[PDB]
């Protein structure tokens, strides 16, 4: 009797690949692959939370990264000055500040993660990551997102108190109300 | 809004 795999016995089995930007590796190499990965994983549309937002194209792993957060590093002492530019001439500014001396100025030279929407039950979080004495925020995913999900996470901003309350239009059960 | 850093 003749057998199709008596010639496979010996051969290498094929499986699905795994991105290395899902996979259990230091930093700098899931990293490396970031930005070409994440122009496949995700994309800004129309969003129901708030006007645009960033979605999923392409599932997306339980703790894989997402997306950096691009743009350029600067003293946390430059942005007042800097904001005051961009608004005198008409300017959308965007900008995540790395820790209490430094800030990530993406208006100029920034992408897709400046659109991800607040919301009270995110599915994504942050981390700063120094990748050859270069500083980058970098998203990660909560949980396993699927195709069509929007990609969220916590602003988490100061509880203000009055008035000074911006809506929050998140849509969760758990809905904190305001944005603070 | 500057995100803030407590985010991390
Ligand atoms: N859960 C939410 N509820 C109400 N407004 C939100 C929100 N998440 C983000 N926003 C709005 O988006 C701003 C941050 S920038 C996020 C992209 C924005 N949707 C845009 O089309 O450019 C916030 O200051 C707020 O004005
Ligand atoms: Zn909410």
């Amino acid at each position: 009797e003749y057998n199709p795999n008596d010639e496979e016995e010996e051969e290498v089995q094929l499986k699905s690949a795994r991105r290395a930007t899902s996979m259990d590796l230091p930093m700098p190499m899931r990293f490396r692959h970031l930005k070409k990965t994440s122009k496949e994983a995700v994309g800004v549309y129309r969003s129901p939370i708030h006007g645009r937002g960033l979605f999923c194209k392409r599932n997306i792993d339980a703790g894989e990264m997402v997306i950096e957060y691009a743009g350029n590093v600067i003293r946390s002492i430059q942005t007042d000055k800097r904001e005051k530019y961009y608004d005198s001439k008409g300017i959308g500014c965007y900008m995540f500040r790395i820790d209490d001396s430094e800030v990530v100025d993406a208006t100029m030279h920034g992408n897709a993660a400046r659109f991800i929407n607040h919301s009270c039950e995110p599915n994504c979080y942050s981390r700063v990551i120094n990748i050859d004495g270069q500083k980058h925020i970098v998203i990660f995913a909560m949980r396993k997102i699927y195709r069509g999900e929007e990609l969220t996470y916590d602003y988490k901003f100061p509880i203000e108190d009055a008035s000074n309350k911006l809506p929050c239009n998140c849509g969760a059960k758990k809905c904190r109300k305001f944005l603070n | 809004r500057t995100k803030q850093t407590a985010r991390y």
